[PDB]
């Protein structure tokens, strides 16, 4: 490829990070030992402006146990996709605390969004847009807030970043 | 459920918890190769027999990680997570960090069995392990579970291992070891090697 753009995504089990993941596609690649397990990542290829553009997306396997920021959450990324469940005010108490560190800690080239989701339909919507955008301004952090009803936005989202990232470099 | 159907999963819940316990064991013991041959076990067995880590969760009740233990699975996820990336490069991004990465999900797996959704590690923060050892450690335990046919790039995968373990220990032989110097590993794809590495 002309480029590969190495993004994590970050989020607790449950909030919504399998919608996220719809935009990408399953590695194709396998053997034994993958095939008993699995990976944690997915992959996208994109052209844009004549080049060839793969994304890579980890959605890092056992992230929900180590929640003290350590430098696997803020180096050896293009992007970093936080992400909280908007039915659940305490899954975006914990994403404040972790954003903030990780928006401290990482480059400040390093590109991030904060993502509020409601990933499942049959759920009730708690956390206000205006104060999930509140904190990401806060910080100077994009903000995208989406259901699963249509995700035209999340979509659009991912193709920014990708072309943000291009430039940057 | 037939009664032979209860007794079944009774007996293949009992077993998985046995199997569970060993891989606890070799992690309260820093033993970082018997603990991912352990876990791989436990996964092997409980795919097997059709258990899921809900279904063992509860048999774990009276099981404990520990701080040590935990500061050993927090060391191993964050080197499997920043060497499945480090991984992904131009030259290939496939095998390298699908292996790595099955390494990390293997080893939460370990985690799931005996922890809820979103219920956190307690990891001694003090108790450091080398990242140099936690690395090696899961290059020998792909050596050993990688495909003999499997590549990486134009190189057979188990002895690419064989190459950055000896090229890690060059580093910590020369005192050499830095986020830096470790990173030039595990981004390599032998690419400037005069010979195609092969395994026998």
């Amino acid at each position: 490829y002309d480029y590969l753009f190495k993004l994590l995504l970050i989020g607790d089990s449950g909030v919504g990070k399998s919608c996220l993941l719809l935009r990408f596609a399953d590695d194709t690649y396998t053997e034994s030992y993958i095939s008993t397990i699995g990976v944690d990542f997915k992959i996208r290829t994109i052209e844009l402006d004549g080049k060839t553009i793969k994304l890579q997306i980890w959605d890092t396997a056992g992230q929900e146990r180590f929640r003290t920021i350590t430098s696997s959450y803020y180096r050896g990324a293009h992007g970093i996709i936080v992400v909280y469940d908007v039915t659940d005010q305490e899954s975006f108490n914990n994403v404040k605390q972790w954003l903030q560190e990780i928006d401290r800690y990482a480059s400040e080239n390093v590109n991030k969004l904060l993502v509020g989701i409601k990933c499942d339909l049959t759920t009730k919507k708690v956390v206000d847009y205006t104060t999930a955008k509140e904190f990401a301004d806060s910080l100077g952090i994009p903000f995208l807030e989406t259901s699963a009803k249509n995700a035209t936005n999340v979509e659009q989202s991912f193709m920014t970043m990708a072309a943000e990232i291009k430039k940057r470099m | 459920e037939l009664g032979v159907q209860r007794v079944t999963r009774i007996e293949n819940l009992e077993n998985a918890k046995k199997l569970w316990d060993n891989a606890n064991s070799m992690l309260e013991k820093g033993n970082i190769s018997g603990y991912l041959k352990a876990a791989n076990e436990l996964h092997k067995f409980m795919k097997e027999k059709n258990l899921k880590e809900d279904d063992l969760r509860p048999e774990l009740s009276d099981k404990t990680i520990s701080p040590k233990g935990y500061a050993i699975l927090q060391s191993l996820w964050g080197a499997a997570s920043d060497y499945s990336r480090a991984a992904a490069t131009l030259t290939e991004s496939t095998v390298e960090p699908g292996l790595v990465s099955a390494v990390n999900k293997m080893s939460a797996f370990f985690m799931d069995c005996k922890l809820s959704p979103n219920e956190r590690a307690t990891p001694d923060p003090d108790f450091k392990v080398g990242k140099s050892k936690i690395l090696v450690g899961i290059m020998q335990f792909i050596k050993d579970v990688a495909d003999p046919t499997s590549k990486i790039w134009m190189h057979n995968t188990k002895a690419l291992m064989n190459h950055k373990i000896a090229a890690i220990q060059k580093l910590e032989r020369s005192n050499n070891v830095n986020d830096e110097t470790l990173e030039s590993v595990l981004s390599s794809k032998g690419e400037n090697l005069s010979e195609y590495l092969s395994y026998k």
